[PDB]
């Protein structure tokens, strides 16, 4: 059961870190406006 | 070489004399509540501490202003000395020191 | 840039204008203008001191990481060293099981202190002779900088741009100075408290207003 | 700068709340021994482990 | 008892960490992603054809 | 092997080429080209350091010999000293009930008061060292201050320049070894708390057990 | 005297000053036997260090000798009168009271003392090395002006004489402070107590007889 908890924690933190550091990567500049 | 300097490193003095002297000095009322034209003409921002406050018009001319300035300066200095010497010994005696007649309005009867 | 030239940061903030010497012109990494004792007036002694400082910085960084690692790996992992405290880890060579790497009886299992010392003397003498002479075996590493070699010592090529190289030099020297100060702290804390560097941190975090130098040990030092 | 000024003001307000429970008569404590009553908080819990918990 | 369980629900742990392995997993993954982002954040900024001065960003 | 010039023996053997400083040109005895901290990059400081090193070397020779001799004499039965045989236990001898008896005989020195010893030593060595610093005394000496010769060279072994240079190298090389040995004496006395010859005997009893690492846990801090 | 090529030296009649010690600065007795001041820049830095150390040592010696004398004479009562135990009074129940009465300082925290000292001393030292309210271009070691209220050093000759006197007093203070530290280390007693014990029985109470034979193999 501890292995499942470790695996789920790893997956969740991976996806949340992806979300955070993707929205930190100059997101407002990705628009078609001139 | 100079006899004065800033308290916070290099290039720190930044003395702004245009705030207490001249026509742009701060008055006793904000700019919204009082225009600069209502100020007594005798108070032209020359003496220190001139906030343009004279509702009763007691400054008729320069001589009266100078006499009142002398009186005010003397009273002010005596007031600083009196306030310090009336507040400090009482606190000293109340904190645990041995002072007789600590309160200012009772030290005369001590001797 | 920001870290070079006459506009670089200095070690006294706004009060540092009147203390910077005329030879600390902001040409080398870590230049903050601190030469109050005037021990680097001679350019030759200045260069030797710079080499000594950088070598000390690298050694101190390695030492700090290695002093804090096995103690962290014992309380917060399943590893069981013979002794995790840095100033008590040398006595493992006299234990019945010898020195076992990571607590495993089949990883290193060193038993003799003389053989370890002899091997260390041979290897370290060879490498330090190569470094001091500026040229390794069979002419290897000739013409390279004696302090920032690069080439075979930079496999990843992180310093192939002069500006990036200068910035990384500044980062390295600042991290090294911080590590040196931290190792001095490690030494004095080991002398006074007698516990590991991590135990002191955790005990302080248990109650910061109650477990300090002043609250526990200051009055017993005189 | 404006954000910092207002942060200082809010911190002063929090400290003003703190002073009431210590020196200016205290605050009502519903777990006080012998029934709830207006106590004085003398030993607040400032442990990092308790606050972070 | 008849069986075994983690027995951690309704306890009040920091981030639900009862074992240091969870802390290690979180820290390792976060550090890896942060390092990958940190290497490239210089190149990403240069796609705007502007320098990251005090006037950078989407402003109105 | 040469000891002067660019082909002299150096402090790292055949690998000293890249580590010899420019200012160490091989002009003075004992020049192995060892200056990694750059402490002698100024000629005046270099000369003062050379003088200090030579004086320290001579004092180290005298100290090592005087630390080793009385213990050997006591162990071989040529004299009796009690607990004053060890080199760091002469203050026990001066504060003895019978006093500091030279060679154990109470008729040679028989010193009793410690203040008198200090005063005479201070006067004598103040005169000697002041004369040395002044550079001119009541004796016959050469121009050199480090190597005076003359009155201090009765047998006259410093006439030929080549032999004088070789003897300077021999003197500095024995003095450096004496300094190293005296530092070892100090550290051994502080750590083991025994005699140097006692340490040698104990080490020879079991070289693989009685070494410096057997007392490495002595100064361990405790909570 | 005190200057030029005819000033007293550090050995007496046996005079041999180095080439870089011309007798241009106060306290120049021609004592550089290690060549540490062969570089003029290092010489100036060492001069400034020596003067600052001298002033600090005079202040420290006076402050280490005053409260113990007052307490031993019975004039005043302190929580701890010995100089190397005066810092631990902040951990006592009553705090730290100046001269013993609770209406003078009544300090209670060590963190506040540390932070206030950091801020104030940093500001005043930055003033000293850069210039502040009391001047901007004055001398580094002898600024004068606001720090010479009652003009005592105005004649150039009297200024030099006072410089020499200050340096000599400060050097004596430095030696006395080193003596204080080592004496407290060995004897675990204050300087005044050591002086009184010595003056009681000069032969019995000393260093050699008392502690020297117990300096190898036995405790103190
Ligand atoms: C600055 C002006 C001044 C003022 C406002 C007061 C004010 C006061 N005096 Mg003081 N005194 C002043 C100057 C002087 N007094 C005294 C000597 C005394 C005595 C002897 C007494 C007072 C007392 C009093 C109090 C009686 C009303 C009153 C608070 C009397 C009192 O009622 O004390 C409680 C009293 O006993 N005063 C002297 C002579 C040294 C003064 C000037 O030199
Ligand atoms: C025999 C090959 C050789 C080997 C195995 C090493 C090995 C090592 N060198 Mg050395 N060096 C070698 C030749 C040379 N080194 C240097 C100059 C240096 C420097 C400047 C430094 C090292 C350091 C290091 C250590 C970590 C480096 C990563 C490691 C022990 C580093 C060290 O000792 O700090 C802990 C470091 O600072 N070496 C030069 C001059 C170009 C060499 C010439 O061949
Ligand atoms: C080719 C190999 C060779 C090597 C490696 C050396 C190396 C050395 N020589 Mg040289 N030499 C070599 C060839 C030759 N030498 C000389 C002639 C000389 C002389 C005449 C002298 C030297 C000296 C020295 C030493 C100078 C640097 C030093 O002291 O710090 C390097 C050392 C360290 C930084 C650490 C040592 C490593 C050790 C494993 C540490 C272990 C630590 C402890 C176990 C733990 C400590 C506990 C804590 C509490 C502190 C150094 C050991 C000088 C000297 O210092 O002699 C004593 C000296 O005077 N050499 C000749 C004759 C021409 C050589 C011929 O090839
Ligand atoms: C070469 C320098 C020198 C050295 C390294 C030592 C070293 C030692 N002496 Mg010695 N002494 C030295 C010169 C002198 N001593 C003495 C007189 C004494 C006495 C009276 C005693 C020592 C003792 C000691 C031990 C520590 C005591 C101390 O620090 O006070 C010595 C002061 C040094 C300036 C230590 C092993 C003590 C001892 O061995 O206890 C058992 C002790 O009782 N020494 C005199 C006066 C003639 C010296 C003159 O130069
Ligand atoms: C909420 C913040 C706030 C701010 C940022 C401003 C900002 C400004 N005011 Mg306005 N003002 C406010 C509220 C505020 N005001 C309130 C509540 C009143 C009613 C009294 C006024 C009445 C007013 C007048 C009459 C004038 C201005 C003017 C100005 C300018 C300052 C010049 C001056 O002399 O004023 C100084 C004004 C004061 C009221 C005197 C100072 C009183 C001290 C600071 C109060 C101490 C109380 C403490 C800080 C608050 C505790 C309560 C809090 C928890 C709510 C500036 C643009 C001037 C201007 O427009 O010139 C053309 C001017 O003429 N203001
Ligand atoms: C500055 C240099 C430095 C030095 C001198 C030491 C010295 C030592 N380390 Mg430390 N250490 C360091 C840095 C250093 N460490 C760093 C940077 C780390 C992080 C990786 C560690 C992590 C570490 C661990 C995990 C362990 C030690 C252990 C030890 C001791 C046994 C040596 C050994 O068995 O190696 C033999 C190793 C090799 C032949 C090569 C190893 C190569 C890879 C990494 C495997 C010894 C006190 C051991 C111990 O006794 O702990 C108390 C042990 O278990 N160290
Ligand atoms: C350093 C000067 C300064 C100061 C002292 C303040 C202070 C204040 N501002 Mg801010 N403000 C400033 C600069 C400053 N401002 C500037 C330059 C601007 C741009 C114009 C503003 C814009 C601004 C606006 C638009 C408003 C305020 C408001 C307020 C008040 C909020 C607190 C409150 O809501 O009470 C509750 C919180 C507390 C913690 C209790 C008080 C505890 C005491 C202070 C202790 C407070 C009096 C707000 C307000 O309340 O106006 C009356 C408001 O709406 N400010
Ligand atoms: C705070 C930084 C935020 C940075 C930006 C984040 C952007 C959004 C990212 C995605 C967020 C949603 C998905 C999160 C999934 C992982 C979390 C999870 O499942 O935890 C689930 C775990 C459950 O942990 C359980 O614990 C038990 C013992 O207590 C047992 O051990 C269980 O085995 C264990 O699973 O809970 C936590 O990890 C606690 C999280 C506490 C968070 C405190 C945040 C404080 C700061 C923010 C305050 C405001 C928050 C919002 C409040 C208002 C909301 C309307
Ligand atoms: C982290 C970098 C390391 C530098 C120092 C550590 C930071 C210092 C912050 C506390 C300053 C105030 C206390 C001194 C003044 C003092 O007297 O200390 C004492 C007090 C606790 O001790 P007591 O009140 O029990 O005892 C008082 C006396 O013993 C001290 O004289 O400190 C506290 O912890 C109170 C809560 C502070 C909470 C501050 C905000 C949170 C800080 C940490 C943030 C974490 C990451 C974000
Ligand atoms: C000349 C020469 C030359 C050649 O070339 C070389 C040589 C030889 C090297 C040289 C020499 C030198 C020398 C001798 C030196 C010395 C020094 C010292 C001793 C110092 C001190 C010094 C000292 C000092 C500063 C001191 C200080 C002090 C102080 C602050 C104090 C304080 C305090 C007080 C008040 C009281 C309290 O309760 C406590 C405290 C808080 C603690
Ligand atoms: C127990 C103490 C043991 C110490 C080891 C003893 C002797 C080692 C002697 C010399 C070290 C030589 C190191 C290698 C130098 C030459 C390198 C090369 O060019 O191959």
């Amino acid at each position: 059961m501890l292995t499942l908890k470790i695996f789920v924690y790893t997956v969740v933190t991976f996806f949340v870190s992806l979300f955070i550091f993707g929205f930190l990567s100059n997101d407002p500049g990705r628009n078609p406006g001139q | 070489v100079s006899r004065s300097g800033g308290w916070l490193g290099s290039d720190s003095q930044n003395i702004n004399l245009d705030k207490w002297y001249g026509p742009d000095r701060v008055l006793y009322l904000p700019g919204g509540l009082l225009a600069r034209d209502e100020i007594n003409p005798v108070l032209n921002g020359t003496l220190p501490g001139d906030y343009g406050y004279d509702p009763l018009g007691l400054a008729k001319d320069a001589e009266t202003l100078a006499k009142y300035r002398a009186n005010e300066l003397l009273h002010a200095r005596w007031a600083m000395l009196a306030a310090a010497g009336a507040i400090i010994p009482e606190g000293l005696a109340a904190n645990g020191a041995d002072v007789k007649g600590a309160t200012w309005f009772e030290t005369g009867a001590a001797m | 840039s920001v870290w070079y030239g006459p506009d670089r940061p200095k070690f006294l903030g706004p009060f540092s204008d009147g203390l910077v010497p005329a030879y600390l012109t902001g040409e080398f990494p870590g230049d903050y203008g601190w030469d109050t004792s005037g021990l680097s007036a001679d350019p030759e002694t200045f260069k030797k001191y710079r080499t000594i400082e950088v070598i000390h910085a690298r050694w101190a960084m390695l030492g700090a990481l290695g002093c804090i690692f096995p103690e962290v790996l014992e309380k917060y992992s399943g590893v069981q060293f013979g002794e995790a405290v840095w100033f008590k880890a040398g006595a493992q060579i006299f234990a019945d099981g010898g020195l076992n790497y990571l607590g495993n009886s089949g990883l290193v299992h060193a038993q003799s202190i003389v053989a370890t010392l002899v091997v260390q003397v041979l290897l370290m003498g060879a490498v330090e002779i190569y470094r001091a002479n500026g040229e390794g075996p069979n002419g290897f590493g000739e013409g390279q900088d004696t302090l920032y070699p690069g080439g075979a010592f930079d496999p990843l090529g992180l310093a192939d741009d002069p500006d990036t190289l200068a910035e990384l030099k500044v980062k390295e020297i600042k991290n090294g100075r911080l590590a040196m100060l931290s190792m001095l702290g490690f030494f004095v804390q080991a002398i006074v408290t007698g516990k590991g560097p991590l135990d002191n941190l955790l005990q302080h975090l248990e109650e910061p207003g109650e477990f300090n130098f002043y609250a526990l040990y200051a009055n017993s030092l005189a | 700068t404006i954000l910092g000024i207002h942060l200082i003001v809010l911190g002063l307000g929090a400290w003003l709340l703190v002073w009431k429970a210590m020196y200016f008569g205290g605050i009502y404590d519903t777990w006080a021994p012998g029934g709830g009553d207006v106590r004085i908080i003398t030993n607040p819990t400032v442990s990092p482990g308790v606050i972070f918990g | 008892l008849v069986d075994d369980r983690l027995a951690g629900e309704g306890t009040g742990k920091i981030l639900g960490i009862n074992d240091p392995s969870l802390f290690w997993a979180i820290t390792i993954v976060f550090t890896i992603v942060w390092g990958v982002f940190y290497v490239s954040t210089r190149e990403i900024d240069a796609a705007s054809d502007r320098e990251n001065d005090d006037d950078f960003g989407l402003t109105l | 092997v040469e000891f002067y010039g660019p082909d002299r023996a150096k402090w790292l053997g055949p690998f000293s080429e890249g580590s010899v400083p420019s200012y160490l040109k091989g002009e003075f005895p004992g020049d192995y080209g060892w200056d990694t901290a750059g402490l002698s990059a100024d000629p005046e400081t270099f000369a003062r350091y050379r003088e200090i090193e030579v004086i320290h070397a001579r004092w180290a020779m005298l100290g090592a010999l005087g630390c080793l001799t009385p213990e050997l004499l006591q162990n071989n039965g040529a004299a009796d000293f009690g607990e004053a045989a060890v080199w760091f236990k002469a203050g026990a001898s001066i504060f003895n009930e019978d006093g500091l008896n030279y060679l154990g005989n109470p008729s040679l020195i028989h010193a009793q008061s410690i203040v008198a010893v200090l005063l005479t030593q201070l006067v004598i060595m103040g005169a000697a060292e002041a004369y040395r610093y002044s550079g001119e005394g009541p004796v016959e000496t050469s121009g050199d201050s480090l190597y005076p010769g003359g009155f201090f060279d009765p047998l006259g072994l410093a006439d030929d320049p080549d032999t004088l240079a070789e003897l300077k190298v021999k003197e500095i090389k024995n003095g450096r070894l004496a300094m190293f040995s005296m530092f070892g004496f100090f550290v051994q006395g502080l750590v083991t708390g025994k005699s140097p010859l006692e340490n040698l005997a104990d080490h020879l009893a079991e070289p693989s057990v009685n070494n410096g690492f057997a007392s490495a846990t002595k100064f361990l801090p405790l909570p | 005297e005190w200057y030029g090529p005819n000033r007293p030296q550090f050995l007496g009649p046996f005079s041999n000053p180095p080439s870089y010690l011309k007798g241009e600065f106060p306290g120049d007795y021609g004592w550089d036997t290690a060549g540490l001041s062969a570089d003029p820049e290092t010489f100036a830095r060492y001069r400034e260090l020596e003067v600052i150390h001298a002033r600090w040592a005079m202040l420290g010696a006076l402050g280490c000798v005053t409260p113990e004398l007052l307490q031993r004479n019975g004039v005043a009562n302190f929580g701890e009168a010995v100089w190397f135990k005066a810092g631990a009074q902040i951990f006592q129940e009553g705090g730290l009271d100046y001269l013993g009465n609770p209406s003078l300082i009544h300090a209670q925290s060590i963190v506040a003392i540390l932070l206030t000292q950091l801020v104030l001393m940093g500001l005043i030292e930055g003033y000293r090395v850069n210039g502040g309210p009391a001047g901007e271009g004055l001398d580094a070691l002898y600024p004068g002006e606001a720090f010479d209220p009652l003009g005592l050093a105005d004649d150039p000759d009297t200024f030099a004489e006072l410089k020499v006197k200050e340096l000599k007093n400060g050097r004596l203070a430095m030696v006395s402070m080193l003596g204080f530290g080592v004496q407290g280390l060995i004897t675990r007693k204050g300087p005044i107590e050591n002086l009184a014990d010595h003056l009681a029985a000069p032969d019995a109470t000393n260093f050699w007889v008392d502690y020297a034979p117990k300096s190898a193999g036995i405790g103190y």
